[PDB]
RNA sequence: AACGAGACUCUGGCAUGCUAACUAGUUACGCGACCCCCGAGCGGUCGGCGUCCCCCAACUUCUUAGAGGGACAAGUGGCGUUCAGCCACCCGAGAUUGAGCAAUAACAGGUCUGUGAUGCCCUUAGAUGUCGGGGCUGCACGCGCGCUACACUGACUGGCUCAGCGUGUGCCUACCCUACGCCGGCAGGCGCGGGUAACCCGUUGAACCCCAUUCGUGAUGGGGAUCGGGGAUUGCAAUUAUUCCCCAUGAACGAGGAAUUCCCAGUAAGUGCGGGUCAUAAGCUUGCGUUGAUUAAGUCCCUGCCCUUUGUACACACCGCCCG
């Protein structure tokens, strides 16, 4: 088990969400494909990542304010 | 001798299936799916285990030779 | 031998071995007395 | 290309190896055609240290 | 280690004994004619298949290593 | 059945009648298991039972098949000695014989007294084997004050 | 039928008696002082070992492609115990499969044929088959 | 004892106790009085929902 | 019997757990029953894996120990299908309620374990689950058999059925109700 | 803000999607040939068995290796501040298949016998720099790593049937891997041929395992130590037995004290094979396949390690310091 995220998925994800919330969905599939288009993820492991972590943000953004 | 034998099964499972998918309708072909699939034993699905990579100080991958302090 | 020549008598007995053979190069042994180290026992002396 | 050979010059300490590996690659293209055209076009452009093997006939 | 006593061919008690253990016991094997006569074992092999001709026992499985016959299969 | 006999005694050793035929021979010294199977079928008799179910007639056979094996057609390479040594000829030798003739070739390599007979003598190992961590009988060995 | 049907432990059993009884197989004089391979301890327990062997032999080249004197000690080696020495494996005699194959050749039930190896003579492929139904005749396969 | 053989069963298992954790201290009801409950401490692996062999009632847990 | 395998020749069907107990994790015929006793090896990666697998399968598996038999797991079966034999022959039943009847009557009711005061050996009673009884019931009387034979001219066949006999029927002539009455005896002195 | 952790690289697991193959296969016939009626029929044909024939046939599922996709705690139910996360379940390959790489600071750790790396000192013609011989193997003893065994879940003799990682002459200076034919019980000898290697050895026709005889609880036919005689191979030379083979000889040992090692899934254990050293030769080491369990899903009791708090006459740091 473990796989606690790392702060580089968390400081980006926050970022990409703030300059294209439009272009989000909710599904995981959709908002990798932005992910790959609006940035450059070096590498696909990654990407798998900060899409899945950028999805379980835009839950909670459609609730009430985040703070981050 | 062994591994062959669940071999020829996996595969001879799989090809009636397959000729069932491909000339007959669905419902000829979901039903004897449910059949294996209850008493699954590796007939419609694969192990993905094969061995695993020796490492030095063993004579095996895990297992390690004998440490002495005198 | 290393250094010494031991003389033999040929006999024709001996027909089909070899020279060194009827010549050693070694003494046979003897002890002994063990010494010191000499198992796990020996040690201290400050 | 396996080489498995100690870590440590004059052994002492934990008894340690390393693993070298070399992987070479093969392939090759069959053509049919006039040996003066393959021979001229073949042994230009080519920018890396990659060789080529030329073979009059092999079937 | 220990010394039991065996018997390599018959003599009058046991062989008359052997035909008329067969209807008391529903069990036959050789390891059994061990222990209940004095017989090498060797000599139990042999005799069962010379039983099993007259039909006087009954085969109900073999193999290499072991080997079973019954009484006479009724009941 | 076959109650006729059974311990006997042959040439040198006692063979019991208890064991089969091959493998009861064996315990007379310049015998093998390998060697008995052999000169059983050049005397053409069952292996298949005991030896206390042999007849004089046939032992009287066996020895004489065993102890000319060359006159009944067993090759020379199949023999405990091939030229003995100062013989001149190809032998087979059994029980008693053995140890007599044995005793010899160590008598003969102290007479010349090569390295052999002196390593015999002293109680050591002939052949080339370490002794410094083979043999022990000893071991008490102390040294404090 | 083929071969291939029937079971293959009651093959040999009746064709190593087929040859005997026919006067075939002219066997070597050695055969009562044999090892028969370097692995072994023992000479075989068989009296007619001979005419065994040679069944397994002619079974296999209906099979396989036909191969030498070689190869032949190659299928049938086995493992060596050595004592204290950890066991290998090792290939057997030679010189018996050497009359073996030899003896079938006087048959005419296998000849030299090209690419390697002695093949098995359409008349000797014929004899198989013949007793191959044998086999089913026999018991009920 | 002269106590028949009784039979309860787990509701909940409550943590792992003894000197290597090899004891594992349990809640259990007593599975003929529904209100009764006694805790217990049980060797072997347990799950929750499986029956007990009790031999007594009369022993109780309190500690490794 | 066409929906449902038997085991080569042997009926699942008529075959009971006569305890409440240790039912669910003694289980042959829900479905698990099979012509044989093997499994692609799944058996355990999780702790509730190891209940599901049948009974008899796992007989095979504790049955084959020290050194020399150790991955010879085919042979191991062949001692199995002599044992089922010879247990019908021998008295007569459905020989899976023999079998059931050893391993219930050979489970522990109580036990005992260690605890550490004051450096010296002091023990404590404690009770045993269901799992840990099926556990101890298969591994004490394959031991007996193992044991026996170890210089007997009996085949571990013929003295593993006779160990199932002694097991069911409780009369203290096996090597498993004789060590768990010893386990029983210690637990209720310290207590 | 930076280094380590992670990210990364390699490897395993998922593709009837993509890319393309007589130094890789399959299928399809064209087939003609062999085989047995073995089944309907008659033997033909239809069906079955492999091989030759195969193409200007068709294809790339299997094999090969490239480009890509796929797994993210994604979805659902619990739990958590409802945050960070954790548990169960669906789909399915479950968020851990195994390795490589790895910080700051330190050690009077190992290595001057890897180094034409190197300081200083020594020696340098009666040489510490070359040929011949001997030794590193010498045993009343002590210890460590392992190998083979103590049998019937076995040994022995026949019969059946399955694999993978590799490697190979044309190199060092004289040397490879071997098919096939012939001769020999065997070791081996001899005659021919191929292989720069997905091309030849090798469709690697391996062991355990599997099937049938024999032995019978006996230090036995279990065990193969010790030891005699004989035959081959390598080399310039084989004695203190280089290695290999044949016959004979037949010991300890019948499950092991005080103690102690190692291991959690294709893992332990059993079992064989390739590479390394190599003129001749693995009980070693390094990799690889094959057969394949029991037990746990925990804890700080022992041994040890990380973080905080506390006490100290310690800092050569408790293997410390210090009293009569």
């Amino acid at each position: 088990m473990g796989r606690v995220r790392t702060k580089t998925v968390k400081k980006a994800a926050r970022v990409i969400i703030e300059k294209y919330y439009t272009r989000l969905g909710n599904d995981f599939h959709t908002n990798k494909r932005v992910c790959e288009e609006i940035a450059i993820i070096p590498s696909k492991k990654l990407r798998n990542k900060i899409a899945g972590y950028v999805t379980h943000l835009m839950k909670r953004i459609q609730r009430g304010p985040v703070r981050g | 001798h062994v591994a062959q034998i669940y071999a020829i099964r996996q595969s001879i499972s799989k090809a009636l299936v397959a000729y069932y998918q491909k000339y007959v309708d669905e419902a000829s072909k979901k039903e004897i799916k449910d059949i294996l699939i209850q008493y699954d034993r590796t007939l419609l699905v694969a192990d993905p285990r094969r061995c695993e990579s020796k490492k030095f100080g063993g004579p095996g991958a895990r297992a390690r030779y004998q440490k002495s302090y005198r | 031998n290393g250094k010494t020549f031991n003389q033999v008598e040929i006999k024709p007995e001996m027909i089909g071995h070899y020279l060194g053979e009827f010549s050693i190069t070694y003494k046979p042994v003897k002890h002994g007395r063990p010494g010191i180290g000499a198992t796990h026992s020996s040690r201290f002396i400050p | 290309l396996r080489i498995t050979t100690r870590k440590t010059p004059c052994g002492e300490g934990s008894k340690t190896w390393d693993r070298f590996q070399m992987r070479i690659h093969k392939r090759l293209i069959d053509l049919h055609s006039p040996s003066e055209i393959v021979k001229q076009i073949t042994s230009i452009s080519i920018e890396p240290g990659v060789e080529v093997e030329v073979t009059i006939a092999d079937a | 280690r220990d010394k039991l006593n065996n018997l390599v061919l018959f003599d009058k008690a046991t062989y008359d004994k052997l035909c008329k253990e067969v209807p008391n016991y529903k069990l036959i094997t050789p390891a059994v004619v061990s222990e209940r006569l004095k017989i090498r074992g060797s000599l139990a092999r042999a005799a069962l298949q010379e039983l099993l001709s007259k039909g006087l026992i009954k085969l109900v499985s073999k193999h290499r290593a072991q080997v079973i016959y019954t009484r006479n299969t009724k009941g | 059945p076959e109650k006729f006999q059974h311990i006997l005694r042959v040439l040198n050793t006692n063979i019991d009648g208890r064991r089969k035929i091959a493998f009861a021979i064996t315990a007379i010294k310049g015998v093998g298991r390998r060697y008995a199977h052999v000169v059983l079928r050049k005397a053409d008799i069952d292996l298949t039972k005991r030896a206390g179910e042999l007849t004089e007639d046939e032992v009287e056979r066996v020895i004489t098949i065993m102890q000319n094996p060359r006159q009944y057609k067993i090759p020379d390479w199949f023999l405990n000695r091939q030229k003995d040594v100062k013989d001149g000829k190809y032998s087979q030798v059994l029980a008693n014989g053995l140890d007599n003739k044995l005793r010899e070739d160590l008598e003969r390599l102290k007479k010349i007294r090569a390295h052999r007979g002196l390593r015999h003598f002293w109680g050591l190992r002939v052949r080339g084997q370490h002794t410094k961590t083979t043999g022990r009988r000893g071991r008490t060995v102390g040294v404090s004050k | 039928v083929t071969v291939k049907d029937v079971n293959q432990q009651e093959f040999v059993r009746a064709l190593a008696a087929f040859l005997k009884k026919s006067g075939k197989l002219k066997v070597p004089e050695w055969v009562d002082t044999v090892k028969l391979a370097k692995h072994k301890e023992l000479a075989p327990y068989d009296e007619n070992w001979f005419y065994t062997r040679a069944a397994s032999t002619a079974r296999h080249l209906y099979l396989r492609g036909g191969a030498g004197v070689g190869s032949m000690t190659k299928i049938y080696g086995g493992r060596q115990r050595n004592g204290v020495m950890p066991s290998h494996f090792s290939r057997g005699s030679k010189s018996v499969a050497r009359r073996v194959l030899q003896a079938l050749e006087g048959l005419k039930m296998v000849e030299k044929d090209q690419d390697w190896g002695r093949k098995l003579t359409p008349q000797g492929q014929r004899d198989l088959d013949r007793i191959a139904g044998q086999v089913a005749a026999a018991k009920k396969k | 004892r002269v106590q028949p053989i009784k039979l309860a069963r787990v509701t909940k298992v409550l943590g792992r106790t003894g000197s290597q954790g090899q004891c594992t201290q349990v809640r259990v009801e007593f599975m003929d009085d529904t209100s009764r409950s006694i805790i217990r401490n049980v060797k072997g692996p347990v799950r929750e929902g499986d029956v007990l062999t009790l031999l007594e009632s009369e022993r109780e847990a309190r500690r490794l | 019997t066409p929906d449902i395998k038997l085991f080569g020749k042997w009926s699942t069907d008529d075959v009971q757990i006569n305890d409440i107990s240790l039912q669910d994790y003694i289980a042959v015929k829900e479905k698990y029953a099979k012509y044989l006793p093997h499994s692609a090896g799944r058996y355990a990666a999780k702790r509730f894996r190891k209940a599901q697998c049948p009974i008899v399968e796992r007989l095979t598996n504790s049955m084959m120990m020290h050194g020399r038999n150790n991955g010879k797991k085919l042979m191991t079966v062949r001692i199995v299908k002599h044992a089922f034999e010879i247990i019908h022959l021998l008295t007569g039943e459905n020989p899976l309620q023999v079998l059931v009847n050893a391993i219930i009557n050979s489970g522990p009711r109580e036990d005992s374990t260690r605890i550490g005061r004051a450096g010296t050996v002091r023990r404590q009673a404690v009770d045993v689950s269901p799992l840990r009884r099926v556990n101890q019931a298969i591994w004490l009387l394959c031991t007996g058999a193992r044991e026996a034979a170890f210089r007997n001219i009996k085949t571990i066949a013929e003295c593993l059925a006779d160990e199932l006999i002694n097991a069911a029927k409780g009369s203290s002539n096996s090597y498993a109700i004789k060590k768990k009455d010893e386990l029983e005896r210690v637990a209720k002195s310290n207590r």
